[PDB]
């Protein structure tokens, strides 16, 4: 559906918001065929996985030459540097804190940071992510005992202080 | 659009080194392409293959000509360089650098996620004058010249040799007095991806056995030009060697 916002539902994954976007995480091993969906990842491309995911916003291409083979290749946009497809323009973006990213304002593809929570991109260190600034949660965490919490850089919908994740159900109830 | 400027000597005398360079613009390191190489063509005459360097630094060479060649990159300076030993007058050709990239991802009749590599960009070439002082591999056989009125149709045929009805053929338009730039790649079935920047909708393919046909239709004076046919071999960026035919001269009448 187009861009990833608050009322985006990821498929088998959940939101994670930083200082500039709003994204998709996956759960446990699987891999994002887009945006918004997660799917389990294929070791070996072959005819057989043609079309299927074999990493974030990587698929089992067809390579049309002579012989016919077939590849791992990251979607149109992006290429694979450190083993993870980025887009083109983040090719040689150092932004520390952070992630670079597309800039959604900015008509043509272009890099920009997007920080971890409690820093911003800062004009001073080449637009890196060392000034601190403030980035209210965006997020809507309408769910059982939820709240959001930043956790490793990131926001995210999690329990409440005093709850834990059910182990059979997988909702967040009182610690007992 | 990718731009590829030669520069080098244009006369050498027999026996000495050709020294080729090629200044690229528009790509880094993998941002939509996967090499940079050499194509030659004697006045007239077939295109022929002669070297590829890739961004992780693999080298591909003819494999009649290896022993008199070397390429090497500068990617600090965005540079290809070229080195051809032991010049003769039959080396009397253009030159071209070409960018080997890979075409916009497509789906084709099985509704298959697919892509393919192929030399998407050509340099306007330089002509070196040489002063006076091949088994088990795809041949392509193309008529030797054509001809048709204005408004016609017509069909360029590229016949494949024999164990060979899988391959598919790439098809380049060289304008007179201009370089060949990339039109189609047909195979067994109808066009693969899409056609090259440029390539107005009055031209099409379609390949059946052996056979891979370049259709013009409605045939304007600009249509006037040599057209080639190449194959490919090599599995995936993998570029063993490169064959062509004897391209085929296009009369436009009228
Ligand atoms: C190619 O063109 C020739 C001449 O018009 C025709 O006989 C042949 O059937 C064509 N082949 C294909 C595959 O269209």
């Amino acid at each position: 559906t187009g861009k990833v916002t608050v009322d985006t539902v990821c498929k088998r994954g959940f939101l994670i918001q930083m200082s500039g976007h709003l994204e998709c995480k996956c759960e446990n091993d699987l891999v994002l065929v887009n945006e918004e969906t997660c799917e389990e990842k294929v070791l070996k491309c072959d005819e057989k996985t043609v079309n299927k995911p074999c990493g974030d916003f990587s698929k089992c291409i067809k390579i049309d030459g002579n012989p016919v083979s077939y590849a791992c290749k990251c979607n149109l946009g992006y290429d694979m540097v450190n083993n993870v497809c980025i887009p083109n323009e983040c090719k040689q973006v150092t932004c520390g804190n952070g992630k670079c990213i597309l800039d959604t304002s900015n008509p043509v593809k272009t890099g920009v940071c997007s920080c971890n929570i409690g820093k911003v991109p800062n004009v001073q260190d080449q637009n890196k992510c060392s000034k601190d600034g403030e980035t209210k949660c965006s997020l809507k965490c309408l769910k059982e005992q939820e709240t959001c919490k930043a956790v490793d850089g990131i926001y995210k919908c999690d329990c409440k202080d005093g709850f834990i994740i059910d182990q059979e159900s997988s909702i967040c109830t009182g610690t007992k | 659009q990718i731009t590829l400027k030669e520069s080098g000597p244009t006369l050498v005398k027999p026996t000495q080194t050709l020294t080729l360079t090629c200044t690229f613009s528009g790509s880094s390191l993998s941002t939509s392409g996967v090499g940079v190489g050499w194509i030659r063509q004697p006045p007239g005459k077939a295109l022929e293959w002669l070297a590829l360097i890739y961004w992780n630094d693999d080298k591909r060479y003819s494999p009649s000509l290896k022993r008199r060649l070397t390429i090497t990159k500068d990617t600090s300076k965005n540079q290809v360089v070229l080195t051809m030993t032991n010049m003769d007058p039959v080396d009397t050709a253009t030159y071209y650098c070409v960018h080997r990239g890979s075409a916009p991802y497509y789906y084709d009749s099985s509704g298959y996620y697919s892509t393919f590599y192929y030399f998407d960009y050509w340099g306007q070439g330089t002509l070196v004058t040489v002063s006076s002082g091949g088994g088990s591999q795809p041949v392509l056989t193309q008529p030797p010249s054509a001809s048709a009125s204005l408004g016609a149709s017509l069909s360029l045929t590229c016949t494949l040799s024999s164990g060979y009805n899988n391959y598919k053929v790439d098809w380049y338009q060289q304008r007179p007095g201009k370089g060949p730039r990339f039109v189609m790649r047909v195979g067994t079935g109808g066009i693969v991806g899409s056609k090259g920047d440029g390539i107005p909708d009055r031209f099409s393919v379609l390949g059946s056995g052996l056979n891979r046909n370049l259709t013009i239709k409605n045939i304007q004076e600009d249509d006037e030009s040599d057209y080639h046919c190449g194959a490919d071999h090599g599995s995936g960026s993998n570029l063993d060697y490169v064959v062509f035919g004897g391209g085929t001269k296009l009369t436009v009448l009228g």
